[PDB]
């Protein structure tokens, strides 16, 4: 069977980014959810290379 | 035949105030809970500190 | 002294409705509405409609919602129940006297103003499956169901419990049509126990003038006979064997009811050998240990079934049945005492009297009489009627059983249970 | 029409007299053509030893199989031929033998009861037959999960004490008990200060006393003497018994605190609070809309197949709580909800539900007391436990007195922060740990 | 939508929880006084007293 | 004499708001708890017996 | 959109000295923010329901 | 009766058109927020209306996706807007409120 | 069973046999519901030992050789002794069974005792059948000789 579904970690990723039923329908105003996440890590990753030196 | 079941004797374990089949237990309850609860109170008091 | 009693008061209304009350001066009250509406008035197309109906007794009415019927009745510690037999349905209602009027309103609501809402009825269908599952965990329930199926073509053959194929299939139109066609004035009686006759007569004239479905107790059951057989292993063969007797309230009916007590109904003595029981004694001579027998006596409007009901071990089934059968044959051939009959008479007389000792029992019986018979018949004259059964009437009843086209139901490991053919 | 209060005053005085002897002899008289008589005995099981447990059970089995004056099935043949029913029970505390008869038959009825209760042909042949019957009855009983869990619940709650014992006794005693053993117990217990002859129905009380002196004169004889004891108190423990068996499809649970017993005023308030919680069963119409929150949630969330509240009631002690039957997956939720009812009621009982409460009781009491048999039993039991018949108008007054404060006080006294006796049987993996049961007997919020 | 909650039983429910919800404030306040050593209230207190003022 | 059931024999079912579902009549069991190994259920997929509204002070 | 353009005012004004014009519009925009969210947007939604016979 | 209630009717009809759910084939009751009472009323709907309800919402979510509108003929007319839910909604609420009164006593 | 019984004919012919015979032919092709989960490895063991024996058996082969079969048989199929006789003997009895439904349509079968296989009387019945009418011959036909 398909291990994406069953494996305890990947399960979480599958439920959240893969197989998750989302609406047919949601507009560009929906995209800011991901983009906050991107901003969050990009902050972290440029923040850290700052802290090496700060 | 499910009537051959008696509960094992716990006398070794029973606190003293609860040793008599002949007398109520409703009585020692207060002191008994009192006692065990005091312990936990005292403990939090210390912990708090 | 407790007092002067009262007498029952009894009124045929000109639309055919019956009203009876006692003021026995009781702390609580019982109102039943008895309706010629039992399973017999179902047909091929709507079987089980009256079962679903029996269950449906607290779905929403025109001002009273389900929630209210439940909450209102529980608020007073009341009770609302329905009892089908194959002939009638009986909505009875029980509370303290200070609370009649609220319970009356709910009663009339349930019986004259059900809405049978689509969604409420859909929700209720699973309950037939549970309800049947509980009932049928008596082996006797299956047997008496198949007994009737086998005995009649017709109407009495219908079961008390909805056929499995029908569960989920009985519609709000079917219930609507059931109540409109069967819950009508001439099919009805309103019995009251510590209410007053004025109050009942008022309720009835105000709220229970409903004309016109139907008439007649009247398909007419056609007796037919034959046999049904359910392979099992359950532990034990239950078998019933029966022939056409006599309609309720005929004289011939009472002869059968005596013959039953000659032969043997239930026990009298906790863990007793049942020494005056003809059938039991007869089987026991043959048969070592575990069995039961009783004489079986069903009387309807129209018809009735008599004979006996055996429980045995699977191998002992033929022996138990064949013994029991011969014992009847022995009465038919003329072997009855006087005192043999007299003790049956006492067993029956005392029995009837005892069945009406209590509110639940009296009320059911008064209701049952109203519909059966259009009368109240007091116990002294019941005892009068019992007493009028001659010995020869009892013989002749046995003679009727023995010569009659037979009807049989059996369940179990049936490989030693006989076949009619073989009896 | 008469009012309900009016109707409570209407029921005749239960009428008590004594023999010069100590047989109390008592009647409620009525218009019925039909009656119930017989003998309620202060004998028990709470009375038997360990050795000689099962004895009263064994007597009940023998009591009807013959007398010296009525040998073999002579007695049977007599009862049957007048269309009477003859019956008996034994509880942990109480034995009864009773006849339902025609009222014209009250002479022979009392006469036969006399003969049974005094002249019991304990014939050696028969005691050998009945030992096999009873061992069969024991095998029968093991299949009744309900019958079992309550025996367990007695076994664990009153571990140590006579009250821990079954009525039937254990297999080994049935197998072993002698003719001697039985007449020993019979001599000990069936003596006349510890019997009431109750009747109810179409009788005069004069008429009954005549029949008492006719047929019961000389038991205490002269007699009792020497070796009357009373009962000791029984210790309530609480404590858990868990009989794991994943082959039976549904779990039974019985969970109880100690009650106060027969005499205590505050049974009325306990029964009120109990009635608020009430009982469910899957064949109850109306689900969803039931008053009792336990019953409501049970039905909506299918939690359950039945439950029932109880207030079992002994000399100076008691079991107070609840029994239920459910899926293996439900035992937890069902535990939660039952406990939560108790605690809501200990802390925050409200006025309306308490009235419902009171009404369910008035309805129960009056409905129960209907028929010569129920009423005769009530004469019966009540005289042994209370010393009077407590008349209906009294119970009303005692019911009327309960408000919300009474409930949440009286619930608190018995239930709040108390160790229960727990008993499980069936697929009971998911039955809460005792600690966690114990921890549901109080609120951190309260 | 406020409105629901007003009636004899709710009046009853209020009253039955009054000893508790004020015993909780008593917990709350003594708690808050102790944990900060408050000064204003704690100067009043007939042992506790002799930790500052002397 | 007329109570089509407790002429004592044919079936009568009974439902309720409050108390528990009943069935009827007569039929034996009855002299057959009494000789023995007649179990049965008491309590699987099911319901309670004599039952309730049945009581005390 | 009035909220958004009110927010755009409020962003401009804080970017901007505390001094004649400036103050009182800033004051008014402040009121308006709280007025739209607390009072005006709720009332619109009620009005809209009344117009739909709802 | 009169000439003024058909201005209120005219204003209503305007707002309706401004609301613009009809532009996506929707009836007014298609657009109701699904709270608890509303959820029950959808549940109580018979098979025909539920089936038409879902197709309507499927239509409009489809349009809504490709950011389109229906042809002007096929918009739903104000007159003709069928409030199929309301009788069921009213009744669900009627019951919730009976429950709520019982809870007070 | 669930698959098989989704023909109405399967139920009918099952009840037909049940009704016709006391005995042995009355037994069904399909296990009674009460028995599902109840039939033991001892019962199967006893079934094969008592019925799968030499005198109850035949070994038919199609494009094998007779030597090879005779060999297989003499080597591998000498098993004596359960039982004999075709021999309970079925007792014809008769009577009727009736299953209320709505299915769309009444299926009914009506039948009497005829003749054992391979008697002459059997062939007469097999002719009478073809007089009266077995299945179709002609796709979507009026069945004119029936
Ligand atoms: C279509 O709309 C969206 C969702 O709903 C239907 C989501 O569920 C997610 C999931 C969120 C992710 C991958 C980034 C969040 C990162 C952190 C660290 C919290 C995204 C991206 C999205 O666009």
């Amino acid at each position: 069977t398909n291990i994406r579904k069953s494996h305890p970690l990947m399960k979480i990723v599958n439920n959240a980014f893969i197989d998750l039923p989302a609406p047919s329908n949601i507009s560009s105003w929906w995209n800011f959810g991901s983009l906050l996440g991107i901003c969050l890590i990009l902050q972290i990753l440029t923040g850290l290379f700052l802290a090496m030196h700060y | 035949s499910h009537t051959d079941i008696k509960v094992p004797d716990f006398s070794d374990y029973r606190r003293p105030e609860v040793l008599d089949s002949t007398k109520s237990s409703k009585e020692s309850s207060e002191a008994r809970k009192g006692f065990s609860y005091l312990v936990t109170a005292t403990t939090t008091v210390g912990v708090a500190y | 002294v407790p007092p002067h009693p009262q007498d029952l008061e009894f009124t045929r209304l000109p639309n055919g409705l019956v009203i009876a009350s006692l003021e026995n001066y009781a702390p609580a009250s019982r109102i039943g509405l008895f309706i010629k509406a039992g399973s017999r008035y179902e047909n091929s197309n709507n079987l089980g409609t009256s079962h679903l109906l029996r269950l449906a007794s607290s779905l929403t009415t025109k001002g009273a919602s389900s929630f209210k019927i439940t909450r209102g009745i529980e608020a007073v510690g009341g009770k609302l129940s329905v009892t089908s037999t194959r002939e009638n349905m009986a909505y009875t209602v029980e509370c303290l006297r200070d609370d009649v009027d609220i319970l009356m309103e709910f009663l009339l609501n349930v019986t004259t103003a059900p809405e049978f809402r689509r969604w409420e009825v859909a929700a209720l269908q699973p309950q037939l499956r549970i309800d049947k599952a509980v009932a049928l965990q008596n082996p006797q329930a299956h047997v008496i169901e198949n007994l009737h199926a086998a005995a009649y073509r017709n109407a009495l053959a219908n079961s008390l419990y909805c056929p499995d194929y029908r569960i989920g299939k009985v519609t709000p139109v079917e219930l609507h049509d059931y109540v409109q066609n069967h819950f009508t004035s001439a099919r009805m009686a309103l019995i009251g126990l510590g209410v007053s006759h004025p109050v009942l007569k008022q309720v009835a004239e105000q709220f229970l003038n409903i004309r016109g479905g139907l008439g007649l107790s009247g398909a007419k059951a056609k007796y037919h006979g034959g046999e049904i057989r359910e392979q099992n292993g359950d532990s034990l063969v239950h078998a019933a064997l029966v022939a056409e007797s006599a309609a309720i309230g005929s004289a011939e009916a009472n002869a059968f009811s005596v013959l039953q007590h000659v032969l043997g109904a239930g026990p009298h003595v906790k863990r007793g050998s049942n020494a005056t029981s003809s059938l039991y004694q007869a089987v026991a001579k043959g048969v070592h240990q575990p069995f039961d027998v009783s004489a079986f006596n069903a009387s309807y409007s129209d018809s009735g079934l008599f004979g006996f009901y055996t429980i045995s071990q699977a191998a002992s089934a033929g022996d138990v049945i064949k013994a029991a059968y011969n014992q009847v044959k022995t009465i038919a051939q003329g072997n009855l005492s006087n005192p043999d009959v007299q003790a049956a008479k006492n067993k029956l007389k005392a029995g009837y009297l005892m069945s009406v000792e209590s509110s639940e029992g009296f009320l059911d019986e008064v209701g049952s009489q109203a519909l059966a018979a259009g009368s109240y018949t007091p116990p002294s004259t019941v005892l009068q009627q019992i007493d009028a059964v001659a010995d020869a009437d009892v013989i002749n009843a046995a003679k009727k059983f023995v010569s009659g086209r037979k009807s049989m139901a059996a369940s179990g490991n049936l490989g030693h249970t006989p076949f009619i053919d073989e009896l | 029409t008469a009012t309900y209060a009016q109707a409570l005053q209407s029921v005749p005085e239960t009428q008590v007299s004594q023999l010069d002897n100590g047989l109390r002899v008592a009647s409620e008289q009525s218009s019925q053509p039909t009656c119930t008589v017989g003998v309620w005995i202060d004998a028990g099981s709470r009375y038997e030893s360990e050795k000689n447990n099962g004895a009263g059970y064994f007597v009940e089995h023998l009591a009807f199989k013959g007398t010296k004056n009525r040998p073999g099935n002579a007695l049977e043949k007599e009862v049957e031929s007048m269309g009477a029913h003859l019956n008996a029970y034994s509880t942990r505390e109480h034995t009864a033998y009773y006849i339902k008869a025609l009222s014209k038959d009250l002479p022979k009825a009392v006469e036969l009861l006399a003969d049974i209760v005094q002249n019991c042909s304990l014939e050696d042949s028969q005691i050998e037959k009945e030992r096999d019957v009873i061992l069969q009855e024991l095998q029968e009983n093991d299949t009744s999960m309900r019958d079992v869990v309550f025996n367990y619940l007695h076994a664990t709650a009153f571990q140590g004490t006579p009250l821990a014992q079954s009525v039937e006794g254990p297999s080994e005693n049935v197998r072993k008990l002698s003719r001697a053993d039985l007449t020993e117990y019979l001599s000990r217990h069936y003596k006349a200060p510890r019997m009431v002859l109750a009747a109810a129905g179409g009788l005069e009380h004069r008429q009954l006393l005549d029949l008492a002196q006719k047929h019961f004169s000389g038991l205490s004889g002269t007699y009792d003497e020497d070796a009357v004891p009373t009962l000791s108190p029984c210790r309530f423990t609480g404590s858990q018994i868990c009989h794991r068996e994943d082959g039976l499809p549904l779990a039974h649970v019985a969970i109880a605190v100690e009650g106060p017993g027969w005499a205590h005023p505050d049974n009325v308030a306990l029964q009120v609070a109990n009635a608020i919680i009430g009982h469910y069963d899957c064949t109850y119409g109306g689900g969803a809309h039931l008053s009792s929150p336990l019953a409501s949630i049970a039905a909506t969330n299918k939690l359950c197949q039945s439950f029932q509240t109880f207030n079992i009631c002994y000399a100076d002690t008691g079991l107070l709580g609840a029994h239920f039957v459910c899926d293996h997956m439900s035992i937890d939720d069902m535990m939660f909800v039952l406990q939560g009812q108790w605690m809501r009621l200990c802390t925050s009982a409200t006025e309306s539900e308490v009235l419902r409460g009171k009404n369910l009781l008035r309805n129960a009491l009056v409905s129960h007391l209907d028929g010569t048999t129920p009423v005769c039993e009530d004469i019966g039991r009540s005289l042994l436990t209370y010393g009077r018949r407590i008349p209906l108008a009294e119970w009303e007054s005692r019911i009327a007195e309960v408000d919300a404060r009474v409930v949440r006080e009286v619930c608190s006294k018995y239930f709040y922060d108390q160790c229960p006796a727990v008993a499980g049987f069936g697929p009971i993996e998911q039955l809460p740990d005792y600690n966690r049961i114990r921890s549901g007997m109080f609120w951190l919020r309260f | 939508m406020l409105t629901r909650f007003l009636g004899p039983r709710y009046r009853q429910l209020a009253r039955n929880w009054v000893p508790t919800a004020s015993l909780w404030g008593a917990v709350g306040a003594v708690g808050l006084v102790w944990a900060t050593d408050w000064r204003l209230i704690l100067d009043w207190v007939p042992y506790i007293n002799g930790k500052f003022k002397k | 004499m007329l109570s089509v059931a407790a002429r004592s024999g044919p079936f009568a079912p009974v439902l309720s708001a409050t108390s528990r579902g009943v069935a009827g009549a007569l039929r034996p069991l009855v002299q057959a708890a009494v000789p023995a190994t007649s179990e049965s259920p008491v309590l699987d997929l099911k319901r309670s017996v004599l039952c309730r509204e049945s009581l005390r002070g | 959109w009035a909220l958004v353009a009110d927010l755009l005012t409020l962003t401009w004004i804080g970017g901007q000295p505390v001094e004649h014009p400036y103050i009182t519009i800033g004051q008014l925009a402040s009121v308006l923010y709280f007025l739209l969210i607390l009072v005006l947007m709720p009332t619109a939604g009620t009005i809209e329901n009344k117009l739909l016979k709802w | 009766v009169s000439a003024s209630s058909r201005w209120l009717e005219g204003i209503r009809k305007w707002y309706y058109n401004a609301a613009g759910f009809n532009k996506l084939g929707l009836m007014r009751d298609d657009t109701i927020h699904e709270n608890d009472d509303v959820k029950e009323a959808i549940r109580r709907l018979p098979e025909n209306l539920y089936d038409d309800r879902v197709f309507r919402i499927k239509r409009a979510l489809d349009l809504s996706m490709r950011q389109q509108i229906l042809p002007k003929e096929q918009w739903t007319k104000y007159e003709e807007d069928k409030s199929y839910l309301e009788p069921y909604l009213k009744e669900v609420i009627r019951e919730r409120k009976e429950r709520e009164e019982w809870a007070k006593k």
